[PDB]
């Protein structure tokens, strides 16, 4: 062993047969049961190089995930490539569960065990697994909800810092939780999220400390809301219970050196940009009775301004891939022999 | 994503069009 | 093909009416929150009306309320704005939009709408 090489994999999970929720139905004929007593083989002086922006592993992540919404939550009406496509439109129960990544017979995954690990080049601590932790594919924009913390400090990655046209993706090390409603009193669309405002003022300042490690120490940090676009990436847009969330993030990302909860207003939309194709999709209107979701932020998707003394972050997504990048970085399939 | 359509849209804002993933963003 | 046909609208005296019409379609609208927004040129998006579901809910902008009302017939898969008193800063583009919000802090959520109704209110 070993070489870096690309075969199919097949995912794990704990998924219930019992469990109508979509993820856990999607799972039941998707995936093979997960290893209780899982192994790992340290090999604690190995060297490997990695590249989280070049990483097949995302991408057949992100076929698994397109199949399993497109199998799981049905719009009503789908507008795609000058056709119109209609189905079933059930309101579902919709809650991510934990999904592991496998290589087959002949193939193993290494795993950098690097805790500062910038997701790019040499990688020192290394082992080798038949699978990924379990990983949640929570789909959103400008934050990562759910995922896995860096174990140590704050981590920020991007494929090339000075390019300003890279998405950065921020690992936190401390989870902020955000708790969004529908309350059920009405408007049946009409919904917020609270969190905590010290936790997030803190976490906006560390970081803006660990921003400027990067691009200079005398330099000033400032956040911003989104320059514009469609809707779901200049609010915080996420699935809550099968719902598609778009909150107003600009309390969130309007930062500079100068309450209790932070209550973010968001919309419940029907009509949705789609993240897996180019086109709309058009959902029933929104379950009455309980829309509940309690989330861990634990990263965040930014963009840079560039182009004097100053710069400028805002809040970014969009493409999946970088959602799946920000668990799968720390992975890579090999052939063994 | 609609690149072209993305452009044009941003364009009015005075603002460059770029695709994130399948949505349009404006830069 | 889903799509959003307006009508109505014009130049009145402040204190005057209109009545706009948003036609749609491609859907049912008592499955949706369907209504007007507005904006002027140079000036940030305001809110306006919204109507939803089966029980027509309807909703307005603190600016607009008691002077405006909004209105649905199912058959002809229409809303209707009723504008009474009409004041100079209501000028503006109205747009009929889908997923429709009147909340001041969520109104670029609103990306689906069926381009303009210009109204004027000026004396002359
Ligand atoms: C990959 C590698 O070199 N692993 C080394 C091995 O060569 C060495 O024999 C052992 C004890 O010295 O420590 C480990
Ligand atoms: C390497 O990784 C393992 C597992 O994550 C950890 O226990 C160990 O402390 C790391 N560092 C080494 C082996 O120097
Ligand atoms: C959220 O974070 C807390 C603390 O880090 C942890 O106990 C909990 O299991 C996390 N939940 C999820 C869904 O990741
Ligand atoms: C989290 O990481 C930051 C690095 O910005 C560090 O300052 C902080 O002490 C860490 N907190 C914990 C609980 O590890
Ligand atoms: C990541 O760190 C490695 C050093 O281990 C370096 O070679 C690479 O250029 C870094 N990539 C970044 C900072 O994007
Ligand atoms: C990153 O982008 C900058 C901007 O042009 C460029 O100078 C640099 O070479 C790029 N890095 C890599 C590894 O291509
Ligand atoms: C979020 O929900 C948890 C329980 O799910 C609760 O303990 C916490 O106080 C809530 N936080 C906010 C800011 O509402
Ligand atoms: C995060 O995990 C919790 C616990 O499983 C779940 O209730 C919540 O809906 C999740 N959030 C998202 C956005 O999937
Ligand atoms: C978010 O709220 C602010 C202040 O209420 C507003 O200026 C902005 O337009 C809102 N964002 C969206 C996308 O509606």
């Amino acid at each position: 062993v070993w070489k870096e090489a690309t075969t199919t994999l097949f995912c794990a999970s704990d998924a219930k047969a019992y469990d109508t929720e979509v993820h856990n139905v999607w799972a039941t004929h998707a995936c093979v049961p997960t290893d209780p007593n899982p192994q790992e083989v340290k090999l604690e002086n190995v060297t490997e190089n990695f590249n989280m922006w070049k990483n097949n592993m995302v991408e057949q992540m992100h076929e698994d995930i397109i199949s399993l919404w497109d199998q799981s939550l049905k719009p009503c009406v789908k507008l795609t490539g000058g056709s119109v496509i209609t189905q079933a439109c059930p309101k579902v129960s919709f809650e991510p569960i934990p999904i592991h990544y496998c290589a087959p017979a002949g193939f193993a995954i290494l795993k950098c065990n690097d805790k500062k690990f910038n997701g790019t080049g040499p990688c020192t601590n290394v082992s080798t697994v038949q699978c990924t932790h379990g990983i949640r594919p929570v789909v959103s924009t400008q934050l990562l909800l759910n995922g896995s913390l860096a174990e140590e400090e704050i981590v920020i990655r991007s494929e090339n810092f000075t390019n300003n046209a890279k998405t950065i993706i921020v690992q936190l090390n401390e989870s902020v939780v955000i708790n969004c409603t529908r309350p059920n009193n009405g408007d049946i669309r009409q919904a917020h999220c609270n969190l905590s405002k010290t936790q997030w003022e803190n976490t906006l300042e560390q970081i803006a400390i660990k921003l400027k490690e990067q691009f200079g120490n005398n330099k000033t940090i400032i956040f911003n809301p989104s320059s514009g676009g469609d809707p779901e990436i200049v609010t915080h847009s996420f699935n809550c219970g099968g719902e598609f969330f778009y909150c107003n993030s600009t309390q969130l990302f309007t930062w500079n050196d100068t309450g209790r909860n932070i209550t973010l207003p968001c919309r419940i939309k029907q009509i949705i940009n789609m993240w897996q194709e180019v086109g709309k999709a058009m959902y029933a209107p929104p379950i009455r009775g309980q829309i509940r979701c309690s989330s861990n932020i634990t990263g965040l998707l930014l963009t840079r301004d560039g182009g004097n003394g100053t710069e400028i972050f805002r809040p970014g997504g969009g493409d999946m891939r970088d959602n799946w990048r920000s668990e799968l970085y720390k992975y890579k399939v090999v052939k063994i022999e | 994503x609609n690149l072209h359509f993305c452009q044009l849209r941003c364009k009015s804002l005075g603002l460059l069009g770029r695709c994130a993933x399948t949505y349009c963003a404006c830069v | 093909e889903v799509q959003l046909v307006e009508s109505g609208g014009g130049l009145v005296q402040p204190g005057g009416s209109l009545r706009l019409s948003c036609a749609a379609s491609g859907f049912t609208l008592d499955y949706y929150s369907i209504g007007w927004f507005r904006q002027a040129p140079g000036k940030e998006r305001e809110g306006v009306s919204c109507i939803s579901d089966s029980d027509g809910r309807t909703y307005y902008a603190d600016s607009v309320k008691g002077r405006f009302t909004i209105s649905r017939d199912n058959a002809k898969n229409t809303v209707y704005l009723q504008m009474n008193s009409l004041k100079p800063e209501d000028t503006a583009v109205y747009y009929c939009a889908t997923d429709c919000t009147v909340d001041p802090s969520l109104l670029y959520v609103m990306d689906y709408y069926g381009k303009g109704t210009q109204v004027t209110v000026s004396s002359a």
